[PDB]
């Protein structure tokens, strides 16, 4: 047959990216795409993993192995051993401010390869209990991202899809 | 570990000093630096406090529009700016930090040197 | 807002004297952000107690603290002749955080 990749790439909305959604694709598969990087296999012709997030534009860099930063870190891990993402500035960007998007700002500990973590706890720094009370020493692990349409091209959204095939 | 404050400030009435406080030695990602002003011989005066890691900011009300606190961690540097300047701005300002290096020690346990802002006409 | 009242105002004792110094509150401020500073005459304060009862590290152990809700006290047992200076008390728990005037500790 032919594969469902229409529906994660040209879906309507995308989901955060510190809640990564990931889609399983029998079939064989042959816009601008800025980054179309691929490391996991060489550019050339028993399931695979299509995982749809939101990042900050200049944040493309962060997906890729060995690499090291608050997304990867913390929002979405990449193993040691291809990725595509678009620019939408237009579809997910309020003038007002489109704060619909997250990212996971504070974590106890770095994020395993392909981990997904959705908790809403109160990152607890100091010794004292934080209680669901945020103040001194009692951040939210969440922060939004500012989405403006007239944000610079760094900051505009980027929408990006990785494709992890297991044999 | 410390906390250095920057140099002393000698600035004109209605502009802005920025005072520079560089944070060393503490894994200053998940701190928090507060900023209390002290003039000769006077009580202490809270301005506000920032998380780092979040950037999230708190000002007192007094300092609302006059301040703006921000923070580098590519420098390990924090910066208060008091805009507006009055002669009677003219105070030390301190940088205070909890030393945050496993945990975040439930402290304000870093104070820095302090700057001298000296606000005058001529 | 939360008033921070300190008694008393001028405290004179001679060395090996208990001090006594005493921290009021309005609204009753949360144990955990009841802190005790330390003011040298023209030194960067130095924190004595956190927590309203956690000694700090490298802090004398004649310094220490006690009080919750709305009463916080702190104790000095053996006055020494460094440990004369005035004595600040913050709270760190209810925006916006407050200090309080600050108690002069004499010969």
């Amino acid at each position: 047959n032919l594969c469902p990749f229409g529906e994660v790439f040209n879906a309507t909305r995308f989901a955060s990216v510190y809640a990564w959604n990931r889609k399983r694709i029998n079939c064989v598969a042959d816009a601008s795409f800025s980054t179309f990087k691929c490391y996991g296999v060489s550019p050339t012709k028993t399931n695979v993993y299509a995982d749809s997030f939101v990042i900050r534009g200049d944040e493309v860099r962060q997906i890729a192995p060995g690499q090291t930063g608050k997304i990867a870190d913390y929002n979405y891990k990449l193993p040691d051993d291809c990725v595509i993402a678009w620019n939408s500035n237009n579809l997910d960007s309020k003038v007002g401010g489109n704060y619909n998007y997250l990212y996971r700002l504070f974590r106890k500990s770095n994020l395993k390869p392909f981990e997904r973590d959705i908790s809403t706890e109160i990152y607890q720094a100091g010794s004292t209990p934080c209680n669901g009370v945020e103040g001194f020493n009692c951040y939210f692990p969440l922060q939004s991202y500012g989405f403006q349409p007239t944000n610079g091209v760094g900051y505009q959204p980027y929408r990006v899809v990785v494709l992890s095939f297991e044999l | 570990m410390q906390l250095v404050q920057s140099g002393p400030e000698v600035k004109k009435p209605g502009t802005s000093v920025k005072v520079s406080c560089k944070a060393s030695g503490f894994t200053f990602s998940i701190s928090a630096v507060q900023w209390v002003r002290q003039a000769r011989g006077q009580r202490l005066e809270w301005i506000g406090w920032i998380v780092v890691g979040s950037g999230n900011t708190n000002y007192a009300q007094k300092f609302q529009e006059r301040v703006t606190i921000t923070r580098d961690m590519s420098t390990s540097t924090a910066y208060m700016e008091l805009s507006s300047l009055r002669f009677e701005d003219t105070a030390v300002y301190y940088c205070a930090a909890p030393y945050c290096g496993g945990d975040c020690s439930d402290g304000f346990d870093i104070w820095g040197q302090g700057t001298m802002v000296t606000v005058s006409s001529a | 807002e939360i008033v921070l009242t300190q008694s008393p105002g001028t405290l004179s004792l001679s060395p090996g004297e208990r001090a006594t110094l005493s921290c009021r509150a309005s609204q009753s401020v949360s144990s955990s952000y009841l802190a005790w500073y330390q003011q040298k005459p023209g030194q960067a304060p130095r924190l004595l107690i956190y927590g309203a009862s956690s000694r700090a590290t490298g802090i004398p152990d004649r310094f220490s603290g006690s009080g919750s809700g709305t009463d916080f006290t702190l104790t000095i047992s053996r006055l020494e002749p460094e440990d004369f200076a005035v004595y600040y008390c913050q709270q760190y728990g209810n925006s916006p955080w407050t200090f309080g005037q600050g108690t002069k500790v004499e010969i």
